[PDB]
């Protein structure tokens, strides 16, 4: 276990205060669908027609 | 029949009115479609290639919507009655040359406003009466205006005998006094003519005229002998050719704008208006306003044609459907 931990590097701080770091992510999205409705506002069932 | 547009005009033919989108089977079948809340109105029409839908009309942005009876678009053919006035002389005076003039406002092939004349000569002798004068003046007019040499006269000449008083006796460049054997001719009528029409090249158009009489000496005084009164028309020119051109032009707003330009490399559009039928028209002017900062109006119009059968049945049903759907209060014909 010592040879295990002696592999990872060590980093020195100045205090024992909570530190945080910023995380950078991704952009390209697509939006789900809650539902759809006809021209009269009725909801589209799964057995419905075109 | 290139026209002026409030940024667009679209034409759809109501060859048949159907109740649902499923019944659109033949080209020309149409159905007005509006939601139950009556927020938008649109039309589903069967083109030769599948059903097409019109633009959607926000029923709050409708500027006006009126329909026509197909009698408003008809052009009555103007016809005068020529006669020598009993004031100067109730019968021709010998030795004097009677020269009649037909003052046309355009040439035969042009539409620009010009002065264009055609003449008719008659020289009166000791025994010539009124009948013989009208006869010879009519034949002179025919031989002078019916020198078309390609197509057709510019006006039509007839004679009325006092016995008939209603039966126009036609006169052509071939007629001769031997064919005209009456003795009670009392006037000459000169009607307008339906000029050549081509679908998208030659618009329907007429050339009005006025019978003008030159001066004769009767008692040493130069005087005018004629009476060019305007009797009521009896013939008409329907809108079939006029509507067909409307379609030809307004189908380039949703279809192909070129029409024969790159003749081998073209797209040919099928047209559903039957030139020869009489259509009663409907029109709906509306606009699109837009969002924040975009208040400028894009005004538009959708017009619909339908054959008239006397009573404007087809259009009356079409508007009844549109009023039932969009709640509008369009008036019937």
């Amino acid at each position: 276990l010592d040879t295990f931990l002696n592999s990872f590097p060590t980093r020195e701080f100045e205090d024992d205060n909570e530190y945080y770091w910023d995380v950078i992510g991704s952009s390209r999205r697509n939006i789900p669908l809650v539902e759809a409705r006809d021209e009269n506002g009725v909801v589209v069932a799964a057995n419905a027609a075109n | 029949m290139v026209i002026s547009i409030n940024q667009v005009r679209q034409l759809y033919v109501a060859k048949a009115l159907k109740a649902n989108t499923a019944a659109l089977t033949t080209a020309g079948d149409i159905v007005p479609k509006a939601d139950t809340a009556k927020t938008t109105l649109y039309f589903q029409s069967m083109s030769p290639a599948g059903i097409v839908a019109s633009d959607k009309i926000n029923l709050k942005h409708v500027l006006y919507a009126k329909a026509t009876p197909s009698e408003a678009l008809a052009h009555k053919l103007v016809r005068y009655s020529v006669t020598l006035d009993a004031d100067v002389s109730a019968t021709p005076v010998a030795g004097q040359n009677y020269i009649l003039r037909l003052a046309f406002r355009q040439y035969i092939g042009l539409s620009e406003e010009d002065q264009y004349f055609k003449y008719g000569e008659v020289i009166a002798r000791s025994g010539m009466t009124a009948s013989d004068f009208y006869k010879k003046m009519a034949i002179s007019l025919a031989k002078n205006l019916e020198n078309k040499t390609e197509s057709t006269p510019l006006v039509n000449i007839y004679l009325i005998s006092a016995a008939a008083a209603s039966t126009d006796v036609p006169v052509t460049s071939a007629t001769k006094e031997s064919d005209l054997t009456a003795t009670d001719y009392n006037q000459i009528i000169i009607e307008e003519t339906e000029q050549p029409w081509v679908l998208g090249m030659m618009p329907q158009a007429f050339i009005p005229f006025t019978p003008q009489f030159l001066t004769i000496t009767v008692d040493g005084e130069d005087r005018l002998w004629g009476v060019a009164t305007v009797v009521t028309p009896t013939k008409t020119v329907p809108d079939g050719h006029l509507i067909a051109d409307l379609e030809y032009f307004c189908m380039g707003a949703r279809g192909d704008i070129y029409r024969g330009m790159g003749y081998p490399n073209i797209i040919k559009t099928t047209y559903l208006v039957d030139p020869g039928a009489v259509y009663d028209v409907l029109d709906i002017h509306y606009f699109y306003t837009g969002s924040n900062e975009s208040v400028q109006k894009s005004e538009k119009t959708i017009t619909l044609v339908a054959v008239d059968d006397g009573s404007h049945t087809a259009m009356n049903a079409l508007i009844g459907a549109i009023n039932t759907a969009s709640g509008l209060t369009i008036a019937t014909l």
